[PDB]
């Protein structure tokens, strides 16, 4: 998929609740100071927009590809599509804002863990987790995606059940 | 080897023709692609640890900390750049992540591919796989017989 | 509190330089770089120079209290008490300053860990201590520390 995604024969339809959008502002509380690296991605394989990306060094470039928390470099905010190219913030770095998940009931303070296709599920899963992800906000569907507000601070010390 | 520049002088112009595979050289200090946005430390240099990997190290407390080539759990940072006359080593903290030329231990250097996870040794050296995520994004170098670099990137805690 | 604004009838004579910066009132860092990140958060509690922890529950915007542990979010080095904001530094960015001991137990070169009410105890690790725990007034115990993260 895409993240802009076309002519409209009408034009869509207060200040609230107008954030739940596929393309919106990755951060919801940027800073500077913040570390934004750009890297290249596969343009067939998986599209890395708002997932947690891993490093595959290839034979001719280095590359962006959805991983794991276990192997989990960092974060990726946006993407350039005209140049194919993801940003990433690095898992060093705090983060605040909405990612990529696929259970659409989650609730609020619950804690979150990024599976292989680098997607948000809940920790109960049964995989150690091995980062601090905690659900700020109860996950929206955009008509179909979901989407939730988390926070992400570093690894966690031991791995959790 | 002990110094980041040559010790001795050369006899010889550089050709400065070519453009391809020349920050090879081992005074090639900081990071090959480096962020404005990098917390950046220094402290008192206790011994070489140039490219290696730092810990702090204490005294009986007449002096005040400084740091020296070491790794494990004890790990504290990254030094990058070394000023011999003040005896200062430029040190990057662990929680901001790093890509740059490491040296790497002289031990199956040769096993060393781009994508092998790493880690440090109790003498600051790089070493094929614990607790400090490090990806090697080159194979090893030789700048000496018993020194050998890898291009790396640092990004945390396991 | 931080900074107990109480009147006086005598100016306190301070003319010596050393041993003048290890007070409760000193907030901040002892080294402090310009790409250090800093929040402010709502705070409940006084966690002033403790480690901090996220809180998240008419339904309100999570704050921060003392903590620590495998909830350990974060350090408070700064404190506003009539906007009763708390300024935080994240746990994945490192730190050097004077933060609160449980007791005079905590040497130097010892491993700490910040314990349930956010104080640093000796044994995953955090922190590095630096000098001996110092008693400023009463129970209160600072000692100089190098947080880096969690082991």
């Amino acid at each position: 998929y895409s993240k802009s995604m076309i002519e409209n024969k009408v034009f869509s339809s207060c200040f609230k609740s107008k954030n739940e959008r596929v393309d919106a502002y990755s951060f919801a509380c940027s800073s500077y100071t913040d570390k934004i690296e750009e890297y290249l991605y596969d343009p067939a394989n998986s599209f890395p927009y708002k997932r947690g990306v891993k490093l595959v060094p290839k034979e001719n470039s280095i590359y962006v590809e959805v991983g794991a928390d276990t192997d989990m470099y960092g974060i990726c905010v946006d993407v350039c599509e005209f140049s194919c190219t993801a940003y990433v913030l690095p898992i060093t770095n705090n983060f605040e804002g909405y990612l990529v998940t696929r259970n659409p009931s989650i609730k609020i303070g619950e804690i979150l863990d990024i599976n292989n296709n680098g997607v948000i599920i809940k920790a109960g899963g049964g995989p150690p987790t091995a980062i601090n992800i905690y659900a700020l906000s109860d996950s929206f569907t955009i008509n179909s995606i979901n989407l939730i507000k988390v926070a992400i601070f570093g690894n966690r010390g031991l791995e959790k059940t | 080897a002990l110094m980041k520049n040559p010790q001795q002088d050369s006899g010889l112009l550089s050709n400065s023709i070519d453009f391809r595979d020349q920050n090879l050289i081992f005074s090639n200090s900081g990071g090959v692609c480096t962020s404005s946005k990098d917390k950046i430390e220094n402290y008192p240099a206790k011994g070489y640890p140039y490219k290696r990997g730092v810990k702090l190290s204490f005294g009986d407390g007449t002096t005040e900390l400084e740091v020296e080539a070491g790794g494990g759990d004890d790990l504290y940072g990254v030094c990058s750049d070394i000023d011999e006359f003040s005896g200062m080593a430029t040190v990057i903290p662990i929680t901001n992540n790093f890509t740059g030329y490491l040296t790497l231990k002289k031990d199956g250097q040769n096993g060393v591919n781009p994508g092998d996870k790493l880690n440090f040794n109790q003498h600051g050296e790089l070493e094929k796989v614990k607790s400090v995520n490090a990806i090697a994004l080159s194979k090893a170098h030789k700048l000496t017989e018993d020194l050998f670099i890898v291009l790396a990137s640092v990004f945390g805690n396991r | 509190m931080k900074n107990p604004q109480h009147d006086a009838s005598l100016l306190s004579n301070s003319n010596e330089f050393r041993d003048k910066n290890v007070e409760f009132f000193a907030s901040g860092g002892t080294r402090t770089s310009k790409f250090d990140k800093l929040e402010n958060h709502p705070f409940l509690g006084y966690p002033y120079k403790r480690g901090v922890k996220r809180v998240i529950q008419s339904h309100y915007e999570p704050h921060v209290e003392a903590g620590g542990g495998e909830d350990l979010y974060g350090i408070c080095i700064d404190i506003d008490e009539f906007s009763k904001t708390a300024t935080i530094v994240p746990i994945t960015n490192n730190f050097e300053g004077y933060l609160v001991a449980k007791d005079s137990t905590v040497k130097v070169k010892d491993k700490l860990i910040f314990n349930k009410d956010g104080a640093l105890e000796k044994v995953t690790i955090n922190a590095t201590a630096l000098t001996d725990a110092k008693q400023i007034s009463n129970e209160v115990y600072l000692v100089k520390v190098a947080v880096f993260g969690n082991k």
